[PDB]
């Protein structure tokens, strides 16, 4: 009735779907195995449903390179999943954009998206797309550039929805990084109708301070990452008192055409041994979000100035307990909103506790996800700015983009295009005068 | 279809053994033979053992 | 049911076919005193091929062997499989050829043939339906050139719709074993031009090649030289004898191979040959099949196919195989070879499959090729022939015995254009 | 009363038949030898000798003995009456020639006069399903001369043939070009539809669906085989919509010189990979369509669709159909001609597909569509620079020359396939006026 | 899946080779014999990057050892890896090298440069995705110089976009080998910019500072030299053959350690090196691995990274290890030294985690290095090539094998052409 399909775009990604499908089967009470156990539309959103309820995931688990995907049809979920739904090249982006997007794309684009409009032919009512990326990889860059290319030509009137693990401002992972992300965001975008990012170093900070795991891994990462897609895809498979929609996300966290560009942070983060002692009030919840330190993309909100925030509560949330909460917020200084955002708040209230995964986080029963549309991102992507024009004063690593098909002049414009982003970011800034 | 895909799985498995059986059987049967054993009694000529087939 | 007759002649022939029945009678069950003693019942579903009837259950191979002179009638007689030939079939003269075609063919050869040809009646008409005949021989040397290309002859104009294949064991320039026999090949060719339908070109050299270079013997002799010889002799004419998918006989292949009537020159090959301490280490499938088939080191020829188009190629499999698997591997080899096969002819590989594989095998495979390549064959021969005929070298035994300066200046003239249109052909 | 007399002629057909009759044996019940193990559907196909013994309504000839010789002393000694099964003493050699003018009309005689036996115990003659392969000897010939000798005699009755087009690549064959041209000349006026399926689709189909990675016939024929007992599945078993075998040609062959439906089955899917499909009558038909699950590999997108024949089976409510015919409509990729506006004969039997010891799963819907796309002019297309490719030089044409076919029938044989792709150009374009 | 052809030129290719195979079937579970006595399902889940499989379970790499002389390579199939590759890769010559380039590169070389690519189109066929090619080599001497940069020349041209990594020993600054090793390596470091994709340069003086003050050993042997070798060897390919987080395989490590197509001259390093007597002690730790790996005493190409600014750096660690950590250490040896690295590459590093670490270990790293330092390498092999050959040394015999006066003066001009841009590079 009201479903959306999941694409899982690289290594990232398709880990990204293994923690968000793990933790949907144990919230859903899917078992490993797909068939429910003995003792009915709360998983028709996410699930299918055939013959003797054998639910299979509304997913496809896209890499160009194999052995991610082996992990997935080998371990433990291995039934759970359509072994047509995880595709598979056979030869690695290798950290290009290029690659991801020119040469080894057309090889499984077909396939991809044949699969896509498979399932999307069981589909009644589609409200959209969730795309599970980095802004690193070859593959989660370049081929998901070209999926949102050919998306947006044919299921033009669906929503886009798009969870980044945007590239830290210090640590990275490789070298290519400020090629690849820009390269990517200048064809993003005009496509993706929204871009929540979520960095890696920020929740190495928070796996560190709140969750007292000195050695964190990509399980506890993208397994809080999890926890923030089902406590956003929440209200439309349980029943709540703001029932908010994945159309209604753009909606109120897209001012403009071009900012598309919404954080996530998460609250009740905290850590079994420390939860016995803490009340965990709304207020609580809705103070942990707005303190310039879980924001979950390294950078600081004090530099730049709120759009718009999408609060979505989770729980035993009382929903005036939740409004009496939000005037504090309103009324404090060091959180500055827009003037022309007078209203900058969406609620979003379901009755569902967040669901335990046996692991590190406590059996609590008030949460909120928070999206801020902010013109703090400005700084990370002059960041990003900075770095690019460093690599490409004397061309370092373009021979392996241009000698693959792409030209070189593709750089020029998206150059271009990321300075009149910069240039829109200011200009949405200061305040009005006229 | 399960009791299908268990059929298809044990009818796989069983090929296989059968194949490497086959091959086993088809190295030895090479290699016990004429041509890659050189046998100096290959020229066991009918009209005697003291001469052979030239 | 369809019958091959099969002549052999020369030692050469005389020995090849003695090798070639004692692996067909051991792929069919046959012991050496004649009766069968087997396991598969497959084995006498389509006995009727080679072996004629006789009372006791005794299955008699039909074979005339013809030589000139009586010692290869001790030789074949002396052999392992030495009482199951007929004696009456079995016939000799008290002569010798001498390695000379003029003493094959015009001479004691001419007198011999009528009783050679009466044994082929007494063999061709006690059938119903025969397809053809199958003679063994050498070019080199005499009587398996000289009886061999009169008997051609004479069988031709007998019998016109029915198929001869003709296995030539042609001379080599490394080794020869004659002086004379660039005669005698240039004289042979003219008579296997306009006649057989399908000539395997057989060379010492790379029969030894295999034995040495791919199969790693120590001391390789003409019984192991004449079962590589022997193993594409049984596998070409196998879908006719045992079942399979996609049968094919001897016409469908000379259909599939011969585009014109003088392009009937072919290059076999045979593919299972792996060396003793590298058996082990094989991973034995169609594609390892379809490699050791296309290389230029399992060519029984001396004529290298990276200097000449293929005009066609036809692979004759035994075993249980996949079609699609042995489709896309003569697929990929022509694909990825394309330069070396002609372009006027699209799809120019003929797959042929029998189920039932040689006994002690569990996969085989043969090659027939008809090839640009085989250019090299006629022309070395041509340049040894005007070297020797320029100074009349050896000749006044042949013009003695009856030949003619113009009837050599034909035979050289005829071979010479048998060397034109696989030029034409291969130049488009 | 609705009898189906089958002549299988030719490695292809006779290997199809054995794939064909056994899925006709298990599902009316009787067994191998000839006897239902302790009602009246088996009379569409076989016979009853007033004692027990149910025998084959079929003739299946090759010149060749190899191959009709092991169904002889096989498993199916019995069911077919010795007769039926016809053979010759020599092959026809890969030469459509020796298949229509020599080694061949030597056999017409005795096949046209079983066929007549078979079809004076028959009240209600539905047609003649003729299986056979374009290339190649007796799949050729005998077929041209078979469908032109039943012409004079069956007049205008309906003679669907069931064949093997040349594929577009592999091609085990090296005449294949030529005899393909010269049967769809002899039979361009006697044939009523020819259903095509070639071997290099139905190899892609067992291995991205059925997950066989090395195809061999046996997998090939029997997927073929499923398509023939739906296309006669109306004729045995009830259904909603019922569809006869002489109604395929008034709703799929348009214009006069115009028939060559391609074949496609939808649930072709395999039991690793059914426990995770409804596969329900949308998600089928939608599958027939899909450029993949085809079986004459040709993109249909090449092309445009000129009449449809979704023929499905099972549990296939009528109203699904309705919804999911309709979809495909409102579809751009699946472009209908503008003068075929009504272009689907849909048809809905009831039994579900039988599952015969093999490789299929158990579906219980399925549906098989019967498409005359004009993208079937690429095929016809790259046939035809095969056939110049060689007759330029004049190849291969001693072989059909020194047999009894003056060189020149390969000129008009040329000549009457270029108005057939020139005609497959005409009935493509969409008026404007 | 993908699929990986390794080549071994020269003695030190061939031994290198040996220990290479040795550790990789000691790796897989593979016993000399070539079956599989393993304990683990992902041993066997990816053998199929380096072995081919055969009948009965008997894996086989694929490997073409390639000497034009037969007497180490004998000693190799006598070695106790030795009866597991294939006799046909295995192929020599009947001649000496005699360590001249010319004799390498423009004599008996080219003539068995055919053999050799004959069987690595079989091994590049015997697949469908190929990765590419892996060849160890010495740089200095015959063969493996000569022999080894015409083969390298020939697969490049062949297949156009498959990895071409090159394991290659460099002669040591202070000891000697082969006296004209500066020629040798002049007239080869020429084809290796033009030609190869990665370079590993390694050196034998570093490897003997590492075995005699790290690895505290008393009589070392070229054996545990060539252990070090394969044990970077085996950790460059182990995200390839074993699953992981953030896996890189060999085309990732070239996009992200060439900035430019000249600098692809990497030094590689292996750091869970402690000795008997100290790995009792041992505190074993990412951070401990990092300065481990990160310091200039295990360098294993003889050119100290003091010297010169880093251009790109690799790491790929193995064993189970929570990524914080390993992020947070390659910040911090960024941070601590500053001017180590070049400024217009932020982030100049590369991480990669291989999950299955070798096994008598729990945590491993790896290393490969773009440095600038290199330079001190180049610099003095070509002062060595310019004050030896301004005398004309040794030059009859380069010149007289199919050379001329010019051939070595575009190799010196290219060699300083490289020296150039890694000084403009180091210097901004
Ligand atoms: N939870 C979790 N997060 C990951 C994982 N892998 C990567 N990430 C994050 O994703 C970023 C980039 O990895 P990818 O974009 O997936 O690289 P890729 O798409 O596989 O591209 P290739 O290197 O060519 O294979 C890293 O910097 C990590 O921060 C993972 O396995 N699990
Ligand atoms: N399904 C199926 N298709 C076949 C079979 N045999 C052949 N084909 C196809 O038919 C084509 C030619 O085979 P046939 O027409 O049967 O050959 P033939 O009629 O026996 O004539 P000859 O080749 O002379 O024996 C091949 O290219 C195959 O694609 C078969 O047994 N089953
Ligand atoms: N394959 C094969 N070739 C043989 C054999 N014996 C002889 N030859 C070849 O036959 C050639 C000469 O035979 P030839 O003297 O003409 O025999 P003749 O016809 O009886 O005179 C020699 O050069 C041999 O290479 C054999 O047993 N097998
Ligand atoms: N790592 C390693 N290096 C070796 C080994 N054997 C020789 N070398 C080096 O290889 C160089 C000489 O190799 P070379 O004689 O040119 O081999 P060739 O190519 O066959 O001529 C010497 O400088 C050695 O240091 C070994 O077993 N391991």
């Amino acid at each position: 009735q009201r479903e959306c399909i999941s694409v899982h775009v690289g290594q990232a990604g398709v880990q990204i779907g293994n923690a968000c499908w793990e933790l949907y089967c144990l919230e859903h009470g899917i078992q490993p195995d797909g068939q429910m156990p003995s003792d009915d539309d709360s998983f028709n959103t996410f699930f299918s449903e055939t013959g003797a309820g054998k639910h299979v995931p509304r997913a496809v688990f896209v890499d160009l390179e194999p052995t991610v995907i082996d992990e997935v049809r080998t371990g433990t979920y291995r039934q759970l999943f359509h072994p047509e739904q995880l595709i598979t090249g056979k030869e690695d982006a290798a950290n290009n954009y290029a690659r991801g997007h020119y040469t080894i794309g057309k090889e499984l684009i077909d396939l991809v998206l044949d699969r896509i409009r498979k399932l999307a032919d069981q589909c009644t009512g589609l409200q959209g797309f969730l795309i599970f990326h980095s802004f690193g990889g070859g593959t989660g860059s370049g081929f998901t550039s070209l999926l949102m290319e050919r998306l947006s030509v044919d299921y033009g009137k669906k929503s886009k929805l798009e969870f980044s693990i945007y590239p830290a401002p210090q640590v990275s992972t490789a070298v290519v990084e400020p090629y690849n992300s820009i390269l990517t965001t200048h064809t993003t975008l005009e496509h993706s109708d929204c871009a929540f990012m979520v960095d890696n170093e920020a929740i190495y900070d928070i796996c560190r301070r709140n969750l007292d795991i000195e050695r964190p891994t990509y399980t506890n990462l993208n397994r809080l990452i999890s926890q923030i897609v089902s406590s956003i895809t929440a209200s439309l498979r349980f029943d709540g008192a703001l029932n908010v929609d994945l159309t209604e996300f753009q909606t109120n966290l897209v001012p403009y055409p071009r900012i598309h560009f919404p954080l996530a942070t998460y609250a009740p983060v905290i850590s079994a041994e420390k939860a016995y002692h803490e009340q965990l009030s709304v207020a609580e919840i809705t103070n942990a979000c707005f303190e310039p330190a879980n924001q979950m993309v390294k950078c600081d909100p004090r530099h730049g100035k709120y759009m718009a925030c999408c609060l979505l509560y989770r729980g035993d949330v009382v929903p005036k307990d939740v409004n009496a909460a939000i005037a504090a917020i309103k009324t404090k200084r060091s959180i500055q909103f827009v003037d022309w955002c007078p209203t900058g708040f969406k609620v979003g209230i379901n009755y569902q506790p967040p669901t335990v995964v046996p692991g590190d986080l406590a059996k609590v029963q008030r949460a909120v996800c928070m999206l801020s549309n902010t013109t703090a991102i400005a700084e990370a992507w002059a960041r990003l700015d900075h770095k690019f024009d460093l690599m490409y004063a004397k061309r370092a690593f373009v021979h392996w983009y241009v000698g693959e098909g792409m030209e070189e002049g593709e750089f020029s414009e998206a150059r271009e295009d990321m300075a009149a982003l910069e240039k829109d970011y200011e200009e949405v800034g200061m305040d009005s005068v006229e | 279809n399960k009791n299908q895909a268990l059929e298809s799985a044990e009818k796989k498995r069983q090929e296989r053994k059968q194949e490497q059986e086959d091959n086993l059987a088809e190295i030895t049967n090479l290699l016990r033979g004429d041509l890659l054993s050189e046998d100096p009694q290959q020229a066991a000529s009918s009209f005697g053992p003291h001469r052979v087939v030239p | 049911m369809r019958e091959i007759v099969h002549l052999q002649a020369g030692q050469c022939g005389n020995q090849i076919g003695a090798k070639f029945w004692e692996v067909i009678s051991d792929e069919h069950g046959i012991d050496p005193t004649g009766t069968y003693h087997g396991d598969s019942d497959l084995q006498l579903e389509r006995i009727n091929v080679y072996y004629n009837e006789a009372t006791g259950g005794k299955y008699v191979p039909r074979a005339v062997l013809v030589d000139l002179e009586p010692g290869t009638m001790d030789s074949v007689r002396s052999g392992p499989f030495g009482q199951i030939f007929r004696p009456d079939n079995f016939v000799f003269g008290q002569s010798g050829a001498g390695n000379n075609w003029a003493k094959g063919h015009y001479t004691e050869g001419a007198e011999l043939v009528d009783s050679v040809l009466d044994v082929v009646r007494k063999e061709a008409e006690s059938c119903d339906c025969l397809q053809g005949f199958q003679l063994t021989h050498s070019l080199g040397g005499g009587t398996g050139s000289g009886m061999g290309t009169l008997l051609i002859s004479k069988i031709r104009e007998e019998y016109p719709d029915r198929i001869m294949n003709t296995f030539s064991v042609v001379p080599s320039p490394k080794v020869s074993d004659t002086v004379v026999e660039p005669y005698n090949a240039t004289l042979s060719v003219h008579q296997l031009v306009e006649n057989t339908d399908e000539t395997y070109c057989i060379d010492n050299e790379a029969l030894y090649d295999i034995c040495f270079r791919t199969l790693k013997l120590t001391t390789p002799t003409y019984g192991d030289l004449n079962h590589l010889v022997s193993a594409t002799m049984s596998g070409v004419t196998t879908c006719l004898r045992f079942p399979g998918q996609l049968n094919a006989d001897l016409r469908k292949l000379a259909v599939n191979m011969v585009p014109f009537p003088r392009l009937h020159f072919f290059m076999p090959g045979f593919a299972p040959l792996t060396s003793r301490g590298s058996q082990q280490y094989r991973a034995l499938t169609v594609p390892e099949l379809t490699q050791q088939m296309f290389d230029a080191k399992n060519m029984m020829a001396a004529c290298d196919p990276r200097h000449g188009r293929y005009l066609t190629v036809a692979a004759v499999f035994r075993g249980r195989m996949s079609m699609k698997e042995v489709d896309e591997q003569m697929l990929n080899v022509q694909n990825k070879n394309s330069s070396y096969f002609v372009e006027w002819i699209p799809n120019n590989v003929k797959t042929a499959v029998c189920d039932i594989p040689p006994r002690g095998l569990k996969m085989s495979a043969t090659f027939i090729g008809n090839s640009t390549a085989i250019q090299e064959l006629f022309k070395r021969i041509s340049e040894q022939f005007t070297a020797m005929f320029r100074r009349k070298a050896f000749l006044h035994w042949y013009t003695g015995e009856g030949m003619d300066e113009m009837e050599f200046t034909e035979a050289e003239s005829n071979m010479n254009d048998l060397g034109n249109p696989v030029v034409t052909r291969g130049a488009c």
